[PDB]
């Protein structure tokens, strides 16, 4: 009866586990969230899809009737912080290689940036400490952005020239692509400082400097990685097409805009209606009302166009679509460089890139000439509204968590002043493309969703967790 | 056997398919406004009294909604004078209103509950008394209009 | 850390 | 009895008279401070035995079973996902043959445990098996019985409305929210070959009661017995085969045992040995929220005939054309085409060497072995490849079909358990004057091991065939093993004075594998006193006894709770997982449970005092015990803020406390040579209280719960098992708030504490008649208090089948105290509500829990039950005489015969769970199969 | 590139004999007969799982590999029943004839 046997034999000896073995986890775990349930709810808040008539599940999301206790992002706060960010911290006390630390640090900065855009506060300076601080203060958003944007800056400066010794399922050890990611993160974050009107002098010239050097990434920044088997699929397809049945159907704003602009991408991700063959979004929060107003046999699944999961089984998780990177560049031209010809290039550049990804290459014209041409945009604010409404289409079925942040910053699509029930009544008062406030709205203050709840597991365990605020409290960089 | 329960005035609440006649010159006039069958609702009050119930045309006739008084045992309901309309600041007067169990017949040919009540509006510039009367909605679409 | 139910159809 | 803590001894005859497959279920309500519940009425399932409440926050609270007197393996085999694939296959002690039990003795205190080690902290169930004779004549006892079961309690259904949603009519609904019953001919279900079934729109109340058959079960027992003045021999074989009331063979339990036990004295030296083999094959009609059999049965309109859905030449019942596509399948199909099998071979037994020497001494060596193999084979068809294209269930349902992506799965797991235990003792027993010293000093060594191999295969090529090669996609493979070891040394001193004052002093010290190297050792003493007065004219007081005992009992951790591990990288996402390797890369993640090498041994301190008296020649008798049980420094994987990098941390909890009163009354109001009438009243009142959980990790920790739903916890100031659910908002005083526009209640800011799990008090009464050779026994089991989650109530509310949902004759209504909240900026103002819940939205008012909202589905745990009824006719010896019988006793019995429950509960027999037979099972019932009403016969033939 | 594998085999035989024996001397003869029934059931099964190209080069464990695993499963079951009889003849402990 030897007793020294308490080393768990279902796991490797700890000294045998090194960075290259840990590092692949971060990418994937971060993508379990941003691409998984986070993306899933964010897709409602930015009004791409709605709850299918004949099923319940996402009722509380579409209808903004959820509370802090509904744990709508508890599974993801656990992944970003107890997998992703610890594994980050483990890699960082295991490798001395700069180019890996840079890759790790960026992915570290990404998690925080996702946590922030969801709860505008996030543990940071005290998190990822063990028993020595089980209850970390929730640093402020502006604090956290400034910190990670200064982690990226500090890690870049320490590069020396060596390559990566690490499995890179994202860029395959291509340093030059990581610096693009990092510079596009900077571009993304700088623009929010500007429109939150914080230090907006520097961040305007910093962005002016960023786009001038055009040292961004090529292609899309993705985890191309999933097979259609089991435990291996796209997080969103796993959750909503295998674990559950089909809960998603298309929203009224996305189907209007796409159908008003003649856009052929309406057939990518969406399906015609099983009944008349037309494209039919559902009004946000409108599942039960439409069922009261029309019949019961008149608002079943077959009367609203469902979302298509066909394309999703192996569809990757996107961290920064190029189409978005062009749609941020065009914005920086039309409003901080006064350079209508570059902005036009980038604006056309985005739409070009998206039409490639959806398998519609060579149809970039259909909107770049009709309705959505840059010439039809007379006002140097109409142009913005063309950039912005197209970044929104750019992100449909690509990076929903972003689209919702980009809706909150730029506040485009504009919120329609008509109510859901008004629009359902006389559809002609609807400027197509505008978000409709949910029909059943559980926000006392009405309006659109602006932030996730804090995570219930932080509520219960971390006494320093900021106290709750309604869905309608804005995020630290959303100031209108 | 478990008694399901009910609001204090349950047997007189419900959705209804009604038609609106008018008494013009002592002779009843079948559907003057050319309204067709309209939907309306009766439901208990927040006070859960067995003495007042709401009466709601759901905006398909004159756009009215007022608390009537209620005699549950008799299955009748009526106002005392003109009462505040809640839909749009008006006044309404309900008279000789009843709810008659399984007395009616549906479009499909099945029994159902007749409702009948006389009504007047303080801004009916004709000064007319109307006769609302329908039956309780089944839910079968064949019994719809 | 918890467990998901699903709703049904109707 | 020199025992100075509570205890209770039950005769083999009373154990096996009830004729249950199982040694404990018949003692369900019959022993104070011993809470005995069965997990369900599925054949073969686990049984729960908790004594003086839950001391172990997770998750071990059975008592140490001890057969001869060797620790017996009591492990349990049930599903790690009770929500989607729920099944329960056995308890360790289900193997023991009740016809081989001679005496049970349930030690309840945790103060004199040195003999039986640390696991005793939860009580000890000392079993002692039959032995030798001589006796007329040859030694054979034969028991062969036959029993049926019948459904006991179904939910109270409603028969006012039929198929539909929003209140309108519908041909395809999985629920009953439709028009009022006309009797008018209407359509239902899918269209096949341009035809459709058309039937009177009438209710059918029995349509579920009619689904079920009567389970049957046959039993056969045999024993061979004999002895000499120096030896004894018992050889036995039991056999059971059960096919429960769910239709098909899907609810199956087969039990076989074979045991040979013998002793022999030459000396001085005695040597004995028990060896036993136990087989079982189970099949479980799985529960869950998916395409399972029950959840598919409740989701049936009140007008639909369930016994007509069975024939499969009626194309309207084949998976493609079944009347409803809403996450539901034909029940008859689910039972007929799914697989969930468990088989088990067990060997356990003992060797014992007793050698007496030097007048006063006895040396005893005792080795026990208990080793098990068990094999699960679950599988499900490729529903998709077989039925998707073409059928309207089908292509016609698009992304939402029940068949996606049900592409078929098959797994297989082989589990191996082994524990060897060694006892080496030397007793001492001498009488001086009127004193009597007995001491015992011993050594105990214990080693326990479990390991299992798992392989799963998805997306089956040949759709029906369940084999680890019928697949084109990568297989999944898992492998685990655990090893713990414990040595210890113990002394027990028995003092005595002229059969009047008994004093006991135990002390043990263990060294455990599962505690950090630097702190392996923990010591626990115990002191027990027993004072019989009585011994101090009146033949009125037969017996009197006053009891006191103060003792401790330490414990160790579960395995591998000190070192941090790295796991193979996998992330849990809602209803899925994204597990490495991908693609072609493998990877490891830092384990999410922080370890700790600062742990210290768990410690349980108990304070107990009792009184026992008997009067009038044992015709009135009462025993009372009061106990104060603390359990400090229990190692637990306490929850923690994930932002810290970990999801929990292993540390030493605070005190979990059980105080209470254990009281038994029994009297014989009648006695003749030809008729006796006994009564018995036992009463248990326990107070459970988590005293503190380490401050720095917050106050609370979850024990079980849904994500954003009803979840049961363990909070600092409260009992073990405080629920929280979504309660409805209420204004500054009244006053259900509802939505201005729908009418429906409005969730509050936080969940609300909605009860604990614990019965406030439990009690039981029993009567026993005898008239010449006739026996009659009756027992009732009373528990009142507590609360449990019930998806049974949940799905019959969602579906509109439960009686409660015809509330307002389903006419529009205003929630009778409703109030809208008027918020502008930070101005809050409340107004009488004016918006009704419409007809179209009645379905949702109940779907979410009424005005209770979610918390509506915590059901009143309380019930009263007709536990058992046992009629036994011992044939009089003169009858037979020309026959080879030494005795015949025809017997007729019933179990779980009737349940009574408090009004609010018209849904379940509260004795249910889908989460196992220990603490987490207290969370509730997740559409577990209905409980059942068992009754039958049994014949005894002694030869 | 490394390999680890694990197989769990399970075997089980049940044999059953049910006999009756007859032993009567007559004069100097001796007649011993035996009539019986045999029952035999033999089953074997295994579950094998193998894993190649080990990630942590030394540790042996089905979760230690970035490549697909291999999985094998097997079972045989045969049963037999027979009836038999053995006759034993004897003459003053000198002749011994058996059939
Ligand atoms: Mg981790
Ligand atoms: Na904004
Ligand atoms: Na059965
Ligand atoms: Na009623």
């Amino acid at each position: 009866c030897d007793l020294n046997i308490n080393d768990d034999p279902n796991y490797p000896m700890n000294d045998q586990v090194t960075a290259d073995l840990i590092f692949p986890s971060i990418s994937a775990s971060i993508a379990s969230a941003v691409g998984g349930e986070i993306y899933n709810y964010a897709g409602f808040f930015a009004q791409y899809y709605e709850q299918k008539p004949e099923s319940n599940q996402y009722n509380t999301l579409c209808e903004y009737t959820f509370t802090e206790s509904s744990q709508q992002m508890d599974y993801s706060y656990r992944i970003l912080f107890a997998g992703a960010l610890e594994d980050a911290k483990q890699v960082l006390e295991k490798t001395t290689n700069p180019a890996d630390r840079f890759a790790t640090t960026i992915l570290r900065a990404y998690a925080f940036q996702i946590m922030v855009d969801n709860t505008s506060d996030s543990p940071y300076s005290e998190a990822l400490q063990g028993n020595a601080n089980a209850t970390p203060k929730w640093d402020t958003g502006e604090t956290v952005y400034k910190g990670i944007l200064g982690e990226i800056d500090a890690a870049e400066a320490a590069l020396d020239g060596s390559g990566m010794d690490v499995p890179d399922l994202i860029f395959n050890k291509n340093i030059a692509q990581w610096k693009g990611f990092a510079n596009a993160l900077r571009l993304r974050m700088y623009l929010r400082f500007i429109d939150a009107n914080i230090d907006a002098a520097s961040y305007t010239e910093k962005v002016k400097t960023l786009v001038q050097n055009n040292e961004f990434f090529t292609g899309d920044v993705k985890l191309d990685c999933f097979l259609d088997e089991t435990d291996k699929r796209n997080p969103w397809y796993n959750t909503n097409a295998v674990g559950l049945t089909g809960n998603h159907c298309a929203a009224y704003p996305l189907v209007s805009y796409l159908s008003s602009t003649g856009d052929p991408r309406i057939a990518y991700g969406i399906s015609k209606t099983d009944a008349d063959g037309k494209y039919v979004g559902q009004l946000p929060g409108g599942k039960t009302h439409m069922q009261s107003i029309l019949g019961t046999d008149n608002w079943k699944n077959k009367n609203v166009s469902a979302i298509d999961y066909s394309i999703g089984a192996t569809k990757p998780v996107y961290f920064f679509t190029q189409a978005e990177l062009q749609f941020l560049i065009a914005e920086v031209y039309a409003r901080f460089h006064n350079d209508d010809a570059n902005a036009k290039s980038a604006y056309e550049a985005g739409v070009t890139a998206d039409f490639a990804v959806r398998g519609f290459a060579g149809q970039e014209n259909t909107i770049l000439e009709g309705a959505c041409a840059w010439s039809a945009a007379s006002t140097q604010a109409d142009k913005l509204n063309l950039i912005y409404m197209q970044k929104w289409v750019s992100l449909f079925y690509m990076d929903h968590m972003e689209a919702w942040s980009e809706i909150r910053r730029t506040d485009c699509p504009k919120l329609s002043s008509y109510s859901a029930a008004q629009i359902q009544a006389s559809e002609s008062v609807y400027t197509p493309g505008e978000l409709v406030a949910p029909w059943t709205n559980g926000l006392e203050a009405g309006g659109l969703m602006k932030r996730m709840t804090y995570p219930l597991s932080a509520r219960q365990q971390n006494v320093n967790t900021p106290a709750g605020v309604p869905g309608s409290t804005p995020v630290w960089w959303d100031i209108k | 056997d478990t008694e399901p329960g009910g609001t204090a005035v349950e047997k007189m609440a419900g959705d209804w398919w009604v038609t609106v006649n008018a008494f013009i010159d002592g002779k009843e006039v079948e559907d003057p406004f050319g309204a067709g069958h309209l939907q309306m609702s009766t439901y208990n009050t927040a006070s859960n009294s067995e003495t007042e119930m709401w009466l709601d045309d759901l905006g398909n006739f004159w756009e009215y909604k007022l608390k009537v008084n209620v005699n549950y045992a008799a299955r009748t309901f009526s106002t005392t004078g003109f009462v505040d309309n809640v839909t749009y600041e008006s006044k309404v007067k309900i008279t000789d209103g009843k709810v008659l169990e399984k007395a009616a017949t549906t479009p499909s040919g099945m029994p159902a509950d007749s409702i009948v009540y006389m009504v007047q509006f303080d801004d009916d510039e004709d000064g007319l008394t109307y006769k609302v009367s329908g039956f309780r909605r089944t839910g079968f679409p064949a019994d719809d209009f | 850390g918890g467990g998901g139910g699903g709703g049904g159809g109707g | 009895k020199a025992l100075g803590y509570a205890a209770t001894s039950v005769g083999g005859e009373k154990i096996a008279e009830s004729r249950t497959s199982d040694v404990m279920s018949s003692l369900a309500g019959k022993i104070a401070g011993v809470q005995i519940s069965s997990t369900s009425s599925d054949p073969g399932a686990s049984n729960s035995v908790i004594i003086r409440g839950v001391s172990s926050l997770s998750g071990t609270n059975q008592p140490l079973y001890v057969v001869d007197g060797v620790p017996l393996n009591n492990s349990t085999v049930y599903s790690t996902d009770g929500l989607n694939s729920g099944y329960d296959f056995g308890n360790g002690a289900n193997a023991i043959n009740p016809d081989d039990v001679a005496n049970m003795t349930i030690l309840k205190g945790a103060a004199a445990t040195a003999l039986y080690g640390s696991r005793a902290a939860n009580g000890v169930v000392m079993i002692t098996t039959k032995s030798g004779r001589k006796e007329k004549g040859v030694g054979i006892e034969y028991n062969g019985g036959v029993q049926w079961s019948t459904v006991l309690r179904l939910p109270e259904f409603q028969n006012e409305f039929g198929m539909g949603w929003n209140g309108n009519h519908t041909e395809l609904e999985n629920g009953s929210w439709g028009p009022r019953f006309d009797g008018s001919m209407q359509l239902w279900g899918n269209v096949y070959n341009n035809s459709q079934k058309l039937k009177p729109y009438v209710a059918m109340p029995d349509n579920i009661k009619d689904f079920f058959d009567a389970g049957f079960r046959y039993s056969n027992s045999l024993s061979f017995n004999g002895a000499t003045d120096k030896s004894d021999y018992y050889v036995s074989f039991s056999q059971i085969s059960d096919d429960g009331m769910i239709p098909t063979d899907a609810d199956s339990y087969d039990k076989y045992t074979f045991s040979a036990r013998g002793s022999h004295k030459a000396g001085a030296l005695t040597f004995s040995s028990s060896l036993n083999y136990a087989y079982q094959k189970n099949n479980f009609a799985t529960t869950g929220q998916g395409l399972s059999m029950l959840n598919s049965l409740y989701q049936t309109p009140r007008d639909i005939s369930i016994i007509g859905l069975e024939d499969q030449n009626d194309p309207f019942n084949t998976p493609g054309y079944y009347y409803t596509p809403y996450g539901v399948m034909n029940p008859y199909y689910i039972l007929n085409n799914y697989l969930n099998e468990y088989e088990s071979e067990r060997f356990y037994g003992k060797f014992q060497l007793d050698y007496e020497f030097l007048k006063y001494f006895k040396f005893t060596y005792r080795m026990g072995l208990d080793t098990t193999t068990g094999q699960s084979d679950k599988g499900k068809p490729n529903l998709y490849a077989l039925y998707y294209e073409g059928t309207p269930n089908g292509e016609g349902q698009g992304s939402s079909s029940p068949f996606s992506g049900e592409t078929g799965q098959y797994s297989e797991q082989i589990t191996r358990r082994r524990e060897i235990n060694q006892d080496i003792m030397v007793n001492f027993n001498m009488p001086v004057n009127d004193f009597n010293i007995n001491a015992l000093v011993g050594f105990n060594g214990n080693e326990r091991k479990v390991s299992y191999q798992y392989s799963e295969v998805n997306d089956l090529t040949i759709p029906t065939w369940f084999n680890l090669k019928n697949s084109g996609k990568t297989p999944i493979v898992e492998q685990h093993m655990e090893l713990r070891r414990l040595m210890g040394v113990f002394g027990q001193f028995e003092g005595s004075w002229k059969n009047m004052l008994y004093l006991t002093v135990t002390a043990r010290n263990d060294w455990s594998s599962t505690l950090p190297k630097e702190n392996r050792s923990f010591f626990y003493p115990g002191i027990t006193g027993s004072f019989i007065f009585s011994e101090l004219l009146q033949d009125v007081i037969t017996f009197g006894k006053i009891r006191a005992s103060w003792g401790k009992t330490g414990n160790d951790a579960d395995v591998y709770m000190v070192n941090p591990v790295y796991a193979q990288s996998s992330n849990r996402i809602p209803f899925g997982s994204l597990t490495f390797p991908l693609g072609g890369v493998n990877a490891y993640s830092a384990g999410n449970v922080l370890g700790s090498n600062t742990l210290s041994p768990e410690m349980t301190t108990e304070s107990e005092v009792g009184l026992n008296m008997a009067f009038f020649k044992n015709r009135l008798s009462f025993d009372v015990s009061y106990y104060n049980r603390n359990t400090d420094k229990q190692i637990f994987s306490l929850a923690m803020d994930p932002a810290s990098g970990y999801t929990a941390q292993n540390m030493n909890l605070g005190k979990i406390r059980n105080r209470g009163i254990e009281l038994l009354i029994s009297g014989t109001p009648i006695r003749t040579k030809d008729f006796s009438w006994e009564l018995t009243w036992n009463f248990t009142k326990n107070w459970s209280k988590v005293i503190s959980l380490p401050e720095e990790l917050g106050g609370i920790t979850t024990i079980y719960g849904l994500n954003g739903g009803t979840s049961m916890y363990a909070i600092t100031g409260m009992p073990v098992g405080v629920f929280k659910a979504q309660v409805a908002e209420r204004d500054p005083q009244g006053r259900i708030v509802v939505n201005s526009s729908t009418g429906l209640p409005v969730e509050a800011s936080e969940f609300g504490i909605c009860g604990d799990m614990n019965n406030k008090y439990q009690m039981g009464v029993s009567t026993n008649l005898k008239y010449k050779g006739i026996s009659l026994g009756i027992d009732f089991d009373i528990r009142q208090g507590g609360v449990m989650y019930s998806r049974t109530k949940d799905i019959n509310y969602f579906t509109g089948n439960a009686i409660q949902t015809a509330y307002n004759d389903r006419n529009p209504l205003i929630v009778p105290n409703s109030v809208n909240k008027i918020v502008n900026g930070e101005n809050v103002t409340y107004v009488e509500n004016t918006t009704p819940i419409t007809s179209s939205n009645i379905y949702k008012y109940w779907g979410d829990g009424g005005s209770d909202m979610g918390s509506c589905f915590l059901v009143d745990k309380s019930y009263v039950k007709l536990r058992s009824v046992v009629l036994g006719w011992d044939l009089p010896k003169r009858w037979l005489a020309k026959t080879p019988f030494q005795a015949v006793k025809v017997s007729a019995y019933g179990n779980n015969l009737f349940v009574w429950t408090p009004s609010s509960n018209t849904f379940i027999d509260p004795e249910m769970t889908s989460f196992g037979n220990d603490l987490e099972g207290n969370y509730g019932e997740y559409t577990a199969n209905p409980s059942s009403r068992r009754f039958g016969f049994n014949l005894m033939v002694k030869f």
